């Protein structure tokens, strides 16, 4: 048995590798975390053999810790692969940015003396670059999960693009519940305040998943995010507060200065 | 639907028909008026009528 | 005409997304920035109609801005796009990750009123996950260009993964050079000191571009950088060098505390 | 012949799989001389070859 995690991008068919595509159509089984059911029809089409592992999240209104989600999940993947299967999952997007499930699979199939590698995908980071048209190298670039920036010291750089993660349940420490509240948004813009101005304006972006769908781009200010409509595949943007400012300490070590910059 | 934007997604010269007459591509691949008034009003759950992986 | 600018990934081949692979083959023109001789050869057997943008490179020990280079490039694209092309820039990785070219296109192109997009890709960042089995969700990730550290103020958060990009031509600001030398790397070594133990273990990376090649992923002292072999296309990874603390400030205002963490 | 192979083995999963378990063997059969499976085992890239990559900078 071996184990291959790929991803199929955001966009319905098009955005996965050449590779990965293969992998799927090479499998004797595929366990997958599609968007939605366009895209199941996709992966259906392409390997008849899928387990979905939607399943092991929480049904009916029940509660459910994420970790025992996760957990049940990679003992899935690992049970074909025990069993001898060629295995390949099929995530959305990145199988390794901002999913813990894919690392600790491999993690786990290496232990026991498996094959296992993860084939790198198109992320939403990588779609918010191209539909908002920033360079992530610009002035630079940060990216935090939105709970664990609350929860824990995290000091952003106000002169890169900032982004938070998983914004819809920023705050949402019991890991049961879909969505957070607006009380824990305004404890958010409160906590940011002290880098960024209330007016200072944000963007709220939703990479589409159809080709047919546009993204979302809503820009507004800080101090509006309590009460916008977030979903679970929002991430929040936070664009420069402070445009960049000579080094002079450095340049000095350099034996330059700002005028000698090509 | 489903077959129509499995194609439009992987082929380029679909893809670029489509942009340049979205309404004639789509009624040219069978989509009902229902169908292209969610397209175009942008109503993706009434197309599905017709994601968290890690923690903090 | 009408300019769409897509990303092969590293990997030879097998690492364009579907969608872009196809926008390349019904192209009217192709202007490419591809890593290798191979990789030239995939491309003009898809297209046979290209260009090769490495023309546009300081040749015969030239010196050459590289403002001049990129300016150069995006005037060879819009000629073709005026001129009625279907135009089609593939650039190796992401098109707009830390490459100018495309964004620069992009904007002068809608601004003389031409369709101009640019489709997502796989970018080195993207690849360094994979190989290195690295959530960049696990304790936030933060990427800068190596020189723009340098010459300007950044504060890196030590208890994420950063990334220096570009770290081959650290310290070299007049944009005519390949490579810088071993007195800037120190330089920078110093600098990084603030927040780095110089025993801080970091990580040199390159993503193979090649099926056959395997990544480099060399480990060493932050000491003894000034030494390391680089090349343009190493990536410097440094590893937290703190774990993370709670913050009760927040915490207390979200009325819970460590233990209550799902 | 060795810029065909490198496209297929990057292109095609069942290939790429077969490669992973045999490498000396699926280079042969595809033609490949001994001097470039020395290089690909030896990893000389540069011995197979037989450019500037850098699209941005950091001067603002
Ligand atoms: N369509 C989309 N548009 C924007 N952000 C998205 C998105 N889908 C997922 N995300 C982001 O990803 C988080 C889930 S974690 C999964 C991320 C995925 N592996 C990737 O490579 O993108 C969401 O909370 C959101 O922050
Ligand atoms: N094969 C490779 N492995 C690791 N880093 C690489 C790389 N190729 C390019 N890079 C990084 O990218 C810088 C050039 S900027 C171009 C990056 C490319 N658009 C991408 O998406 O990756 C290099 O200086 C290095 O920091
Ligand atoms: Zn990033």
């Amino acid at each position: 048995g071996s184990l291959v995690c790929v991803g199929t991008g955001l966009q319905l068919a098009g955005q996965i590798s050449v590779l990965s595509r293969s992998y799927i159509e090479h499998a004797d089984i595929v366990f997958s975390l599609l968007p939605d059911g366009f895209s199941q029809r996709w992966l259906t089409k392409l390997n008849p053999n899928v387990i979905n592992l939607q399943q092991f999240y929480a049904q009916n209104g029940e509660v459910k810790n994420r970790r025992d989600t996760y957990e049940q999940m990679v003992n899935a993947i690992l049970d074909a692969v025990r069993a001898g299967k060629k295995t390949v999952c099929a995530l959305y997007g990145h199988p390794g940015v901002f999913a813990c499930v894919s690392h600790m699979a491999i993690t786990r199939a290496k232990a026991e003396g498996f094959s296992a590698k993860m084939e790198p995908g198109i992320s939403a980071e990588a779609c918010l670059w191209a539909d908002l048209g920033i360079d992530p190298g610009n002035s630079g670039h940060q990216s935090f999960e939105a709970s664990q920036f609350m929860f824990f010291n995290h000091v952003p750089d106000p002169t890169t693009h900032l982004l938070l993660w998983q914004i819809a349940i920023a705050g949402e420490h019991t890991l049961t519940q879909f969505h957070t509240s607006s009380d824990r948004l305004q404890i958010l813009v409160e906590q940011l305040n002290q880098w960024y101005p209330l007016d200072h304006e944000v963007v709220i972006y939703e990479a589409a998943n159809l080709p047919i769908q546009a993204p979302r781009i809503e820009r507004l200010p800080l101090a509006n995010l309590p009460q916008a409509h977030l979903m679970p595949i929002s991430t929040l943007l936070i664009p420069p507060a402070k445009k960049l400012e000579y080094n002079y300490a450095i340049l000095a070590k350099l034996g330059i200065g700002p005028e000698d910059l090509g | 639907l489903s077959d129509f934007f499995t194609q439009l997604g992987q082929d380029a010269q679909l893809m670029e028909d489509y942009k340049q007459n979205p309404e004639a591509v789509m009624r040219a691949h069978g989509l009902t008026d229902e169908q292209i008034n969610a397209v175009m009003t942008g109503d993706m759950e009434k197309l599905k009528t017709l994601l968290v992986i890690s923690h903090g």
